[PDB]
RNA sequence: UCAGGGAACUGAAACAUCUCAGUACCUGAAGGAGAAGAAAGAGAAUUCGAUUCCGUUAGUAGCGGCGAGCGAACCCGGAU
RNA sequence: GAAACGAUGACUGAAUCCGCGCGGACCACCGCGCAAGGCUAAAUACUCCCAGUGACCGAUAGCGCAUAGUACCGUGAGGG
RNA sequence: UGUUAUGGCGUGCCUAUUGAAGCAUGAGCCGGCGACUUAGACCUGACGUGCGAGCUUAAGUUGAAAAACGGAGGCGGAGCGAAAGCGAGUCCGAAUAGGGCGGCAUUAGUACGUCGGGCUAGACUCGAAACCAGGUGAGCUAAGCAUGACCAGGUUGAAA
RNA sequence: AACCGAACCUGGAGAUAGCUAGUUCUCCCCGAAAUGUAUUGAGGUACAGCCUCGGAUGUUGACCAUGUCCUGUAGAGCACUCACAAGGCUAAAACCUUAUGAAACUCCGAAGGGGCACGCGUUUAGUCCGGGAGUGAGGCUGCGAGAGCUAACUUCCGUAGCCGAGAGGGAAACAACCCAGACCAUCAGCUAAGGUCCCUAAAUGAUCGCUCAGUGGUUAA
RNA sequence: GUAGGGGAGCGUUCAGUCCGCGGAGAAGCCAUACCGGAAGGAGUGGUGGAGCCGACUGAAGUGCGGAUGCCGGCAUGAGU
RNA sequence: GCGACUGUUUACCAAAAUCACAGCACUCUGCCAACACGAACAGUGGACGUAUAGGGUGUGACGCCUGCCCGGUGCCGGAAGGUCAAGUGGAGCGGUGCAAGCUGCGAAAUGAAGCCCCGGUGAACGGCGGCCGUAACUAUAACGGUCCUAAGGUAGCGAAAUUCCUUGUCGGGUAAGUUCCGACCUGCACGAAAGGCGUAACGAUCUGGGCGCUGUCUCAACGAGGGACUCGGUGAAAUUGAAUUGGCUGUAAAGAUGCGGCCUACCCGUAGCAGGACGAAAAGACCCCGUGGAGCUUUACUAUAGUCUGGCAUUGGGAU
RNA sequence: CCUGAGAAACUUGGAUUUCUAACCUGAAAAAUCACUUUCGGGGACCGUGCUUGGCGGGUAGUUUGACUGGGGCGGUCGCCUCCCAAAAUGUAACGGAGGCGCCCAAAGGUCACCUCAAGACGGUUGGAAAUCGUCUGUAGAGCGCAAAGGUAGAAGGUGGCUUGACUGCGAGACUGACACGUCGAGCAGGGAGGAAACUCGGGCUUAGUGAACCGGUGGUACCGUGUGGAAGGGCCAUCG
């Protein structure tokens, strides 16, 4: 005869996006409690202007402009410093 | 004839000077214990739509309140 | 929350003050047994210490 | 016009309270009209002053699976 | 619904003046009122009918009909 | 201009669609009838107009080959709160810090009208199967009741 | 009382109808959508996204160079993770030489891609506020992948273009393909893709060759 | 250039108003090679027999090929 | 094979195996009977009948018979207790005025049937069933049989109107038999009044075989009559975008007379054929969709006629 | 005047028992009826009127989801992680694996201190692995559970004190159509650990969740209808 199946599955299943990756980059301004990076862990480390909530986000302590650095690769950090 | 009130919203939403139209924050009898802290004292207060969702309300009521 | 938990119960915490006040969580009951001692706040004075309300 | 009786489809994007609507229809009585009417009243000013009608208050006060939706009256102006 | 008041079906059926009824639970206060008896023109509603008008129709329009509830169908109600 | 021969070229119309000559829908032809409207003194806009920190009547009254009267109410005037209330302030709070608001670095309303939309009512027109009320049907058919009617001829041969 | 799972007639009544049809005068300007997110919702409604009108604003748009940070795909690699080809060697596990595969491996890692700035040099759009919408069924090739059988005029995403809403030439014929975006007129000229023996416009062209099989004019070990 | 929004207009009636025509002939109908960017609108000729064009303004039952649309007429099938 | 029989049935696609039946069986019912129509204490059927009567239900002559399960459901009965509504009773709570007081709320105990509960009941509803292992590639023609719910099939039947495997195996008939008849039993999934197994007779029933007869057939022929055809008379229909309507291959929304190419083809008609025009006919009755409908069903929801039931009124005296 | 009680009496009730003038019902010269009487019996019961609960497919109105390579069946329906996802966020599939609906009174705040998995040798029970020792030893471990990212200058392991698992707020951003959701410096009141600078309005992080509505409860004195009170309602809290 014809075909009855019966298979089903037991997968098919996923969580809606968490939008991580770096939000603000790196040459850009910055206003203060502005946010520059989400992410999971410490994938982007703390620097000198910026704060960490317990996300690990990264937001901005005071105004100014953003600066990159990754410490030769594996270690890595985000400043702020103003515009003087 | 004369434009109903929508008493579903006398209690609900409010006019201003702008035109804007307010309203509150939602979770405040079950969603409780939860909390957290900032998360219940947030919601006791009252808000502005966002827009797109707004002229709806505005139809509800002609006098305004 | 989930009606016929016995672990974990969510129990509130009366002030010792009077003020007409409380706050409000979970022990496990695997663990107090007779009630809890926790030092909170009070907006109606300032910190008054609160046993675990029935 | 008054009275005894009193639907449903419909809407609430389903339905049952609810809405349709005391509407359709049935019946009783009666007239050129009828009904209502001479306060144990509205009422909140120690004010009005039988009723019916229109304007208005007013989609306001309120009613409601407080959902759909339903919706006065006092005062104020007229008809008489 | 905090359900006042009227309203009646069944049970109960108080006071009559230093008394009775209401003021939207309920209480005092303080106000408005005279239940248990009747009639009542006027304004208002309608329009079979009569008349006057019309940025209403003129023969597929206009009522269904320039006329006819007739011809015709239907056992009938009724359609026409 | 009418007609014509020869050539090139050329997949009816509508609707429905990812895509129609479609072998997908509709329709014989021609007439004529045939569908986005009306109401409210509701809502909100655009154009316009008249008065303009002011704008306006409704019911009615009187006159009526015309219109005028009619301030009763309506819209503007100040916001803010849950409300009492406070007021260029207000609210949360014990104040701070804020939402809403006034100033703002500035600006006008209202009544009519025409129109683009909205809502409530049939709401663009046509189309149900169904649902409910009141009535009409047993001169058909299903049967009941009372009363009459009807079955050539032939075969078989029970009890007693 | 000629179609009874509930008679027929009148009526409520123009019930409702997320459904199907149909919706008429002309020219001009702009000009979509079949994506998201919810929905007793899936061929339906809400909001955005996209069109258009108008009032504000002033080059904020747009492409392109520069500068500057973010990334973990292509390739690659074996350093952990699972896999695995030979051999060593020991009591096999480890570990050495030799050796390789990977969407859920990563010592490494482009091309591109995105944010911000600049405008150093071009071009035109953008953004806000208010009116009116419609659309929410998409389709095909090319490159990326998944489910399939490296099946489909297959389906579900991504991405470019096209049709949808696109006439004109070409591909004989042929929505999608190659050229190309039709404001009218002309018995006027140059080109594109594609062509130039006749049908059928245009070299039966020129020179160096190949195949002789009608291959051309449809497949493989 | 589809759905869609915007812009300017063509024609139909009824209406206010003016220009004005008509038994030496109105509307309606019939023919045609003229005009306008288009809806459309003029010239003349034949019809007809008593009403009507034009401009401006106002109000609409205001423009049909479709709806297996409705009414009516006449075709096909067939001299079957 | 099925029914026993005569009968009945789907007006207009089904006449039978339906249905009725005589017979038997369970129950219900004592009269203003149950039961039924009913605005309803009306009146009516039941019935001017009286348990050898009347209702309802099921089986379906007759003959031998009709077993096992009362746990669930239903029904009959039982009563200790669990209980349950309004009403009876109100300790106590509070609102208020200074108050006599008015009042809002409301607990104990008591309290109806019914359900829980105990047992009985099948010609009540029903129930009378799961499984064990085989050499090989994740497998096919086959196996003999121990048996959890209350019990787990007594007689008779059984490859059947019931049989999955299936043309089961054997026998009969045939030249040859998936059909049929007998037996077989491994009854996917018979079984006792939803009757079991039989049976004379009856049957426009159903099934197989035979004898007879035959154009049913091999294989058609001749003939006849009424049409069809011709002429004079009267003259419809459904259909219909418009047609000036070929064929092959191909292309196209994938089945082309309309596009391509190529073939073929002078104009008209008449009698005939039925391949095509996805021919006409009814907007598919299958299928999906619609928060469409109606009929029917129940231990889906909600009411509710009806019906049981406590209190209240009709409603009275008394004796203990 | 009585604590307990005896006759009488008012008894107001509860039951049975009985009586009849209500009421029901039949017969007799008057059929359905109405008188009148034998009356015959029935008898405060039936029936009926209002309320009480039960039963009740006899009847009546309805509900009965969606996805879905047609529908049904089976499977799936919210949240987290990982590929798929084409090096930015994003992205479908009835594509490929797996996990949540809690847990924690210390597993949080602070303060201080400690370093891991394994292999080799060598060692009483043991002797593959237990305990101790040494050499190696940047992660080959650990983080309450899922994996990815993260982590050794700790987030890992151990103690001291502790209730920041805190009210009143919210500069500025991430994110989403909306509604949500996510991070957060800093200010106040007032605390906690450090000697301090400090750090904290929950845990390495991303799952451990449910909008309104109606109602319970603890405050609060905004509304309360002629007035002042109370019902009720609002606000903060919170529970289903
Ligand atoms: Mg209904
Ligand atoms: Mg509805
Ligand atoms: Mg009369
Ligand atoms: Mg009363
Ligand atoms: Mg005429
Ligand atoms: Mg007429
Ligand atoms: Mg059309
Ligand atoms: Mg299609
Ligand atoms: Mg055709
Ligand atoms: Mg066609
Ligand atoms: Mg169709
Ligand atoms: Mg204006
Ligand atoms: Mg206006
Ligand atoms: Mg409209
Ligand atoms: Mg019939
Ligand atoms: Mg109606
Ligand atoms: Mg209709
Ligand atoms: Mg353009
Ligand atoms: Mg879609
Ligand atoms: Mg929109
Ligand atoms: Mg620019
Ligand atoms: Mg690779
Ligand atoms: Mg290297
Ligand atoms: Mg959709
Ligand atoms: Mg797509
Ligand atoms: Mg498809
Ligand atoms: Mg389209
Ligand atoms: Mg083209
Ligand atoms: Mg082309
Ligand atoms: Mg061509
Ligand atoms: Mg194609
Ligand atoms: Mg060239
Ligand atoms: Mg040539
Ligand atoms: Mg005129
Ligand atoms: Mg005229
Ligand atoms: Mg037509
Ligand atoms: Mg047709
Ligand atoms: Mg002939
Ligand atoms: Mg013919
Ligand atoms: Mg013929
Ligand atoms: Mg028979
Ligand atoms: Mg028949
Ligand atoms: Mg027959
Ligand atoms: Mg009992
Ligand atoms: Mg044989
Ligand atoms: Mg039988
Ligand atoms: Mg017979
Ligand atoms: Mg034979
Ligand atoms: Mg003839
Ligand atoms: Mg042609
Ligand atoms: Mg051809
Ligand atoms: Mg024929
Ligand atoms: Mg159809
Ligand atoms: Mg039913
Ligand atoms: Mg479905
Ligand atoms: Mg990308
Ligand atoms: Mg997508
Ligand atoms: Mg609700
Ligand atoms: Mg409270
Ligand atoms: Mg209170």
């Amino acid at each position: 005869a014809h075909k009855k199946g019966v298979g089903s599955s037991k997968n098919g299943r996923d969580s809606n996006p968490k939008y991580l990756g770096v939000k603000k980059f790196g040459g850009e301004v910055v206003k203060a409690g502005n946010i520059l990076v989400r992410q999971r862990g410490t994938k982007f480390k703390a620097g000198q202007g910026v704060g960490m909530g317990r996300d690990h986000t990264l937001f901005a302590l005071s105004d100014g402009k953003v600066v990159f650095i990754n410490k030769g690769k594996g270690a890595r950090f985000i400043s702020i410093e103003a515009a003087q | 004839p004369k434009m109903k009130t929508h008493k579903m919203a006398k209690r609900r939403i409010k006019i201003t000077g702008t035109g804007k139209v307010m309203a509150f924050k939602s979770g405040k009898r079950h969603q409780n214990t939860g909390k957290s802290g900032d998360e219940i004292r947030g919601k006791g207060k009252g808000f502005v739509l966002a827009k797109a969702e707004w002229a709806r309300m505005k139809l509800m009521l002609p006098r305004g309140k | 929350a989930a009606a016929g938990a016995a672990p974990r119960i969510i129990v509130k915490m009366e002030s010792s003050a009077g003020t007409g006040f409380y706050y409000t969580t979970t022990k496990n009951r695997r663990n107090t047994q007779a009630k809890l001692e926790l030092k909170k706040y009070d907006p109606v004075a300032a910190h008054v210490v609160f046993a675990a309300a029935a």
